[PDB]
């Protein structure tokens, strides 16, 4: 029973460690790709706040 | 893919907003405005106090020229000539995504559990709309619980609406948490998921679903809601149709199986009474408003099961029986939407017997179609009718013990007799973590048969008896 | 502003010329400057409460506002006093009065200039950063609660420009320059805060460390726990009071409060009187209890109003206390009455119920009420662990299901402890019914229990299985009386006989009757399991009852006389008694059995 | 069957382990992804602060605004907010906007325009008009910093679809 | 006239400048253009019930008076068809919609007018005269029905002008020209009725013949006439579903409707999908017991009046079709929710119950709603016969 | 009230107060209450009577200054022989103690026909015992109500189930009961009985039983005067 116990007495962090790293690269590839695509939606969102939208709302 | 085109102009199309400070008074709950443009009836509306707080509203009733707003935290000690209020153009609405997995909200919905905004990938109606009864099939395929005393007499198919009632000394929130904990879909999950609503629990008892909810490690599977007590009762009819919204999105978009659980339509049913006691109408009958019945039918409807996707909707309510009996409103209509109905016995909990469960005047309604094989064994069907008949002569057995003298009951009797504590004792009796398959709650139930000659069980096909008698 | 009276209605009246308030905000009016606070409001006409009578006023009386809602005096000189449902000091009036009678308009303050205290500053050093509840000194109030503990309210930061030295001081004095955002930032020795809106915490926490009430039944069969509340029944003849003087004296309680709504007067009056008689029965014999008590007694004759506020100003005053991280109980005279004054006060404002005679928020407004309750963790760097406990004394109507305000306690609480009619028409008391009662604390408690008396719980799960079921061959037996019966019947009828004229009987007013410990209790509850489970064992093989019985004698009696064990006795000697006890009900069993 | 528990309690602890750290990871990821969004917003609000410090530009646009906070109002008689610096813009301004009015308004141009001596807060201001009617209670903020406020909230979905594209199992929609 | 919405409360509304409208009337209220109905006028102001989501409305809206009271359309089309309480065509509806809800809003005639028809014109000439209820010619529909008889709408006078030869037509083309003072009057191949008041009949006759059902101990010891009144008792679980499904294939009635106050629905699922594969073995086995009979069924869903009009909506097309020349059997649901449904209804209206939280009118209603059954003799030059069941 | 407010706390007297009707007082109330619209409570009548039934009880009592005291005895008639119809029951919410009587007793020529069991004295544990009285008086009156309700209880149950489930102490209370309502509760219109004889009678009845059924009498007093 302590020999089943003991196992996880020191994998926990490693296994932790694990998880961690198996989302980074996708991690920060969410940054990197949203940077890459950062000027179309800024630029677009910046255009939208700027037109008009004159309306006598139609009732 | 064209939904998107919609999603583009709308998520690119900005309208300001209106601010008034036409206050014409505050007459308790409810706050009048008399200027006013072009009102949108029961939209929600931010009010500001002449002190930096602000609260949250929606529009009662309108008039020419005049509206009527309640506040959902209440009107106390707010002015009436430096407040402003702005109307959000819009009735409520809420984000929506598929990842609200995991997390928790509030009874707004707002998340509570101190994580990022929920980023909806949508928005949407609070409410939704009627479905048509062309477009929807019956249910089969029986859902698993792990709980023996339910599923091995009282199944439920993939669908069926069946509410539990409760009694005010009676411990059935964890019975809800166990459910949950223990819930799951039959082997021969995959999309099975769960949603859960709760109304005006005590703090301890929030504190202890989440913790219970979180540690078990099923939060994946939940997204909880939850409205305490202290909440504004405004907000509690707000919580069973966001969560109902969730699940029809989930199920009718993503083809998860979901079930969820409202714990107590009698809080629901308190509070709505709360409401149009604004409006001058004198409500019904024991001092309730009529159209109950079609406002919990609005709510339960929208469980049900469609041809066109592999969604699965069930809905498992809960009540509490006020003076302990079937004649309040409440359950008496309940017992007309819902489809069977299952006891939780005060005695049995005098008896200490966990769960304090019943099964004698609790019944599934359209068990039938989801008990045969390809998802249980055969045996399961009627093993269930057997049982429950010796647990009936067992229970006159025990009537039977002084009427005429203990020692004048029938082999027969003193056979049912045995059986019965027998069966009450071990086969009832669940542990609070104590989980049990389907398969091995009937061996179990097989075992206890075995106690009877195989000529008492005078209800099953011969081979049955014959295969299952003797293993 | 200067107001006119328009119209009057007994205890409502209303206001022209307004402009610019708060619905719930304190008013001056009249010539003689009564009280009242603004409900409803609409253009320049204010529905106005008003806590006072209403004679000989006329249109056009002067109205003054005040600005703000209505709040209650926190500081020193609270304990050990008597005040009414808003916060008038009893005897200072009386005694400045000189006469029996209560004037109208008087303003007697909360809590006396009249009384210098020995302040010490605290740890914080002038030119630190301070928030609200970070304690920044301490003064002495009284022996039991010494070093009153001084607070910074919340909603106040900055940073301490000054402190005062330590020394005698009174009230009224600046003692810690603060600066937000300029000087402004005065504080004295008190303080105020609206009662409405209850203060804030750091968070909350379980419960544990069960109360004790001295009487077996409570504490022994449905537990009660500290940061709890319950709803006890009271019916005169059950102990009235009995259960509140025996929590006072026994519960270790911090601070106790009690309030009084329908005091019907000779109540009031006696227990008032007779708490100077009690004692501090803890940690040495020290004559005056109240320096645990203050009370706000209130009768019927007041105005409706009064006795609305009056529990909100009580359990105010417990969390004011509590935020010191201490440990306090309620005690609510009758919170019928209270419904009542309620359904009064809405009626009057001319709004239709809908529960035959209760408006429906009366469900929202108790369950707000009650939510103040429990254990949590105090706000600020001094980490105060506090706790309020409360009880709500249910007065019914003659009848249990005909009146909702029990529905709403039942779907609210988590203890609720019922009652037997026939008890009380048996004079039985304690008389409560065990069929209805019931406590969900008892799942959590098993982990303290474990601690003192692990197998304590399954002991009195058996115990209670076995009065269930005697209650149900009860209805089987009488309406066929003795039949063909085995000798457990006569076993299962006998230990319930016992237990209840021992357990469910005890004197209000005896030294081995009204007050018991958990060990001696522990002890009782073992030696019945031995007696009956021996017995019946026994029974097993033949050992027909009536010789069974012959052969152990009196051991049912040997047992009964048990209540008659003195506690507070050493409990040693006690327990050896016990163990004593247990030994030769055991060899005798064993011996004559065979 | 000792055994057996403590193997289920270590179980048990294993899987409460699973648990906490899966769950964190995901608050990880959606706090990460808020970081994003949050950078986005504020380079769109600096770019909104650059183009409102540029008076060429502003004034047709602004002229624009107000003239969308008449179209809201209706009313001939409303009083105009603004920051100190474009006054006598909003004053030239005048007579194209009350023409114009007029125009879009089936009712006659606008009868007045009034611009009281307050002014909006140049540091947590930066662009913007703010309309109330001559009685004065009813108000109108167009504002950029609300406006944008308000945007960015009101466009997640279709924002979201364009930073990560179409998505999956949102088969039926 | 098409005045806009004056003020908005819950399921109650208030219009102004209405005129020229009698207190039951539909109307399309709004941009979405609801199915409302008057129910109390008052000066220029009304009172109008809605019978969906009245949330998000506004003041200032379009509302448009339909001219009359609540009614439906009859012609060809009716056989093999499923509808709502008010009559909606839910499988046009969903087809269209492609969606599974009940958009609100939603707009679709009762009957298709893609669809043509061939249709045989009757024997009167130009210059004769003609009455309501009388028969100028025949369509066929189904292998089941001969064919669908053209009959004229009650209260019809005057002499034909013109008329539609035979050939292939749809449910809009002016198949007929008649003048009671002028050519103005004309028809089509379908017309409406409203629901309240009973279709009229030429006279009555006693029932004396009997009902066919095949079941030995019913129709043996219990039976009921062709033309009578019968009752049974709820809770399914005895398994009444026997007398449904022989009634549907074993009945001297040639038409059946069944009409479904509203349940769960599962059991309006099952039902529905079980019942077009029934069989019958006219000239050899015909499976489509659905040509017997066209199915209306409700739910919680619906609004109130949807399952408040089910029936009265069943009832005469009941009588319409035994008008027809034809021997009808109807079959309901439960009357039990439809009681429900109206004492909520009333409720809502703020009515003082009779007793048991039930207003007077249920007395009444019932008596008269069962009126409306038995045998008779209507127009028609033929004077064929019918009978309700 | 007023009268007797300024006798008593002004003349040190000790005065005593009969109102034979508080019915007419709530019909009074209750009829000018509808001329003007009110929104009714319970049967009717304004919920705030409670407010008026208090002060006209705020008056009794005793006080340090004053010798003088007032006692309040008010009649009230059971509109339909019943406790939760408004009136009694809020009167019982506020007032101390109550007499009941009842019309069976009557009907049996008993004078005075009085129903032990509803009528209860909230108030007598202070003004008893020794100094005064004899302590025995607290076991003697638990004693007499528990064995009449016995006797009550027991006579009920035969009347449904007859002589099969008797126990012997069951027809022992029985007789008890006849002979106490009989002798005790009998009393003559100008015969006062002092609590001394009243206790020798009380005695006296009690004596037919053993010193082991009435568990109500503690052993000190159940050995005292078992016998004398």
């Amino acid at each position: 029973l302590k020999e089943f116990e003991q196992k996880n007495a020191g994998g926990v962090g490693e296994l932790e460690k694990k998880a961690e790293a198996g989302v980074q690269g996708e991690l920060a590839e969410i940054k990197k790709i949203a940077e890459k695509k950062k000027d179309d939606v800024v630029k677009i969102l910046i255009e939208t706040v700027i037109k008009p939208s004159a309306e006598v709302h139609i009732n | 893919f064209a939904i998107n085109k919609k999603a583009v102009e709308q998520g690119f199309n900005v309208k300001p907003r209106l601010n008034y400070n036409t206050v014409s008074g505050v007459n308790g709950p409810l706050v009048i405005l008399e200027k006013v443009k072009f009102p949108r009836y029961n939209e929600i509306v931010n009010l500001t106090l002449p002190d930096g707080t602000v609260r949250q509203g929606q529009v009662l009733e309108i008039r020419g020229d005049r509206a009527i707003v309640q506040v959902f935290e209440g009107t106390s000690g707010i002015d009436v000539k430096k407040t402003t209020v702005e109307f959000t153009g819009e009735s409520l609405r809420i984000p929506v995504s598929e990842d609200m997995l995991g997390r928790i909200f509030d009874g707004s919905g707002r998340p509570i559990d101190n994580g990022p905004k929920v980023f909806a990938e949508d928005y949407l109606d609070i409410n939704g709309s009627p479905i048509n009864p062309y477009a929807r099939i019956y249910p089969e395929e029986m859902i698993s619980t792990g709980v023996s005393a339910i599923d091995t007499m009282n199944s439920i198919a993939r669908g069926q609406k069946i509410p539990i009632f409760s009694a005010s000394g009676l411990p059935h929130n964890e019975i809800a948490a166990q459910i949950c904990r223990q819930a799951g879909l039959v082997r021969p999950e995959e999309n099975f998921s769960i949603v859960f609503a709760a109304m005006g629990v005590n703090l301890e008892t929030a504190r202890f679903f989440k913790q219970d909810f979180e540690e078990n490690g099923s939060l994946e599977r939940t997204s909880l809601f939850l409205n305490l007590a202290n909440d504004p009762t405004i907000e509690r009819i707000i919580t069973p149709r966001l969560a109902l919204t969730t699940a029809e999105y989930l199920a009718y978009q993503t083809e998860r199986h979901v079930l969820t659980i409202l714990t107590d339509m009698s809080s629901y049913a308190d509070a709505l009474r709360e409401v149009s006691a604004a409006r001058e109408e004198v409500p019904g009958r024991r001092g309730y408003p009529g159209y109950m019945y079609t406002d919990l039918s609005t709510i339960y409807e929208r469980a049900g099961r469609v041809e066109g996707r592999n969604g699965s909707i069930t809905q498992i309510p809960i009540l509490t029986m006020p003076n302990d009996d079937i004649t309040h409103p409440i359950p008496d209509l309940t017992g007309y939407i819902t489809e069977g109905q299952i006891f939780v016995d005060r005695q049995l909990h005098n008896k200490g017997i966990y769960p304090p469960i019943n099964v004698l005047p609790s019944l599934s309604r359209l068990m039938k179609s989801a008990i045969g094989e390809g998802m249980t064994r055969k045996d399961h069907g009627d093993v269930s009718n057997q049982l429950y008949a010796k647990y009936a002569i067992g229970k006159d057995a025990a009537a039977m013990k002084a009427v005429v003298g203990e020692e004048a009951l029938s082999i027969e009797d003193k056979l049912s007799l045995e059986f019965l504590e027998k069966f009450e004792k071990t086969f009832i009796t669940q542990g609070a973590y104590e989980d049990r398959t389907v398969f091995e709650s009937l061996d179990q139930a097989w075992s206890l048969l075995r106690i009877y000659p195989k000529e008492m069980l005078n209800r099953i096909s011969p081979k049955i008896l014959d295969e299952f008698y003797d293993r | 502003e200067y107001g006119a009276i328009y119209s009057v209605s007994g205890p409502v009246v209303i206001a022209e010329n307004m402009i610019g308030c708060a619905m719930y905000e304190l008013v001056k009016v009249g010539h003689d400057n009564l009280v009242g606070e603004v409900i409803r409001i609409d253009g320049d006409k204010a529905t106005i409460q008003v806590y006072e009578e209403t004679a000989g006023l006329t249109v056009g009386d002067p109205v003054l506002r005040t600005g703000k809602p209505l709040s209650v005096e926190l500081g020193p000189g609270l304990m050990e006093t008597i005040y009414d449902g808003i916060q008038r000091p009893l005897k200072a009036i009386k005694e400045e009065s000189q006469s029996i009678y209560i004037p109208r308009g008087i303003d007697t303050p909360a809590l006396d200039r009249t009384i210098k205290w020995q302040f010490t500053p605290g740890k914080f050093q002038v030119g630190d950063h301070i928030s609200g509840g970070d304690i920044y000194g301490s003064v002495f109030e009284n022996s039991l609660i010494s070093s009153h503990k001084i607070l910074l309210p919340p909603r106040s930061r900055g940073t301490i420009t000054w402190i005062a030295p330590a020394g005698e001081y009174t009230l009224d004095e600046k003692i810690l320059e603060v600066e937000f955002d300029g000087k402004k930032s005065d504080f004295t020795l008190y303080h105020t805060w609206p009662v409405r809106v209850p203060r804030p915490v750091t968070e909350k926490l379980s419960a544990d460390y069960p109360l004790l009430t001295g009487q077996r039944v409570l504490d022994a069969l449905f537990p009660c726990v500290q940061g709890g509340t319950t709803c006890i029944p009271g019916a005169f003849g059950c102990g009235k009071t009995v259960i509140s003087q025996s929590l006072s004296k026994y519960s270790n309680s911090d601070a106790i409060i009690y309030v009084g709504c329908g005091e019907r007067g000779n109540e009031m009056a006696e227990v008032l009187m007779e708490f100077p008689e009690l004692y501090t029965e803890m940690s040495g014999t020290k004559e005056p209890i109240m320096k645990r008590t203050t009370l706000v007694a209130n009768t019927s004759n007041m105005p409706v109003a009064a006795r609305e506020a009056s529990i909100y100003t009580g359990i105010t005053l417990a969390e004011y206390f509590r935020d010191q991280g201490k440990n306090v109980s309620m005690i609510a005279d009758s919170s019928s009455r209270w419904a009542e004054a309620l359904r009064e006060i809405s009626g009057r404002l001319g709004e239709m119920p809908a529960d035959q005679g209760f408006p429906a928020y009366l469900g929202a407004k108790l369950a707000s009420f009650y939510e103040r309750a429990g254990k949590a963790v105090a706000l600020g760097s001094p980490d105060r662990t506090g706790s309020v406990s409360i009880v709500a004394a249910v007065s019914p109507a003659g009848g249990d299901f005909s009146d909702p305000v029990t529905t709403a306690t039942l779907g609210i609480t988590q203890v609720f402890w019922g009652l037997d009619k026939k008890l009380a028409q048996r004079k039985h008391f304690p008389s409560i019914n065990t069929s209805v009662s019931y406590s969900k604390y008892t799942n959590v408690l098993n982990k303290f229990y474990d601690s003192n008396y692990p197998e304590f719980p399954v002991l009195r799960d058996r115990m209670k299985e076995i009065l269930s079921n005697a209650e149900e061959l009860e209805q089987v037996v009488q309406l066929v009386g003795k039949s063909a019966l085995s000798d457990s019947d006569k076993i299962t009828l006998d230990v319930a006989t016992l237990i209840k004229e021992d357990f469910l009987q005890q004197n209000g007013y005896s030294t081995y009757d009204a007050f018991c410990p958990i060990w001696k209790t522990f002890d009782m509850m073992r030696a019945f399991i031995s007696y009956h489970d021996e017995a019946q064992k026994a029974v097993a093989n033949g050992a027909n009852w009536s010789k069974l019985a012959d052969s152990t004698g009196d051991v049912k009696h040997a047992v009964s006389s048990s209540k008659f064990f003195e506690p507070s006795r050493g409990e040693k000697e006690v327990h050896g008694e016990f163990e004593k006890l247990l030994s030769t009900m055991q060899e005798r069993f064993a011996e004559s059995t065979d | 069957g000792n055994f057996k528990s403590k193997l289920k309690k270590a179980m048990l602890s294993q899987q409460i382990t699973k648990s906490t750290i899966a769950n964190k990871m995901r608050l990880k990821v959606l706090s990460a992804r808020e970081q994003s969004l949050d950078g986005i917003f504020e380079e769109t609000k600096e770019k909104l602060s650059g183009i409102a410090n540029n008076r060429d530009e502003y004034k047709p646009i602004l002229q624009s605004l107000i003239v969308e906070a008449l179209l809201k109002l209706l009313e001939p008689k409303a009083i105009v907010k603004a920051l100190e610096r474009d006054v006598d813009l909003i004053e030239s301004m005048k007579d194209d906007i009350m023409r114009e009015y007029g125009e879009k308004a089936q009712r006659a141009p606008l009868e007045e325009i009034v611009i009281s001596n307050d002014y909006l807060n140049k540091d947590l201001v930066s662009g913007g008009v703010v309309v109330s009617n001559a009685s004065d209670k009813i108000e109108i903020n167009n504002t950029l910093e609300e406006r944008l406020k308000l945007l960015s909230e009101e466009a997640l979905p279709a924002i979201r679809l364009e930073l990560y594209g179409p998505s999956k199992t949102r088969k039926f929609f």
